[PDB]
């Protein structure tokens, strides 16, 4: 969901929102 | 705020800073 897609790769903060939840 | 390479910590950070107030599924865990 984050991790290496938005870390270790890039999707920050649009994404979180889909896990953070 | 800071769309790009965060990870762990500044990363969960983020995840509270966008839904810190609904939930918070941070696991993505061991």
């Amino acid at each position: 969901g984050i991790v290496e897609q938005c870390c270790t790769s890039i999707c920050s903060l649009y994404q979180l929102e889909n896990y953070c939840n | 705020f800071v769309n790009q390479h965060l990870c762990g910590d500044h990363l969960v950070e983020a995840l509270y800073l966008v839904c810190g107030e609904r939930g918070f599924f941070y696991t993505p865990k061991t």
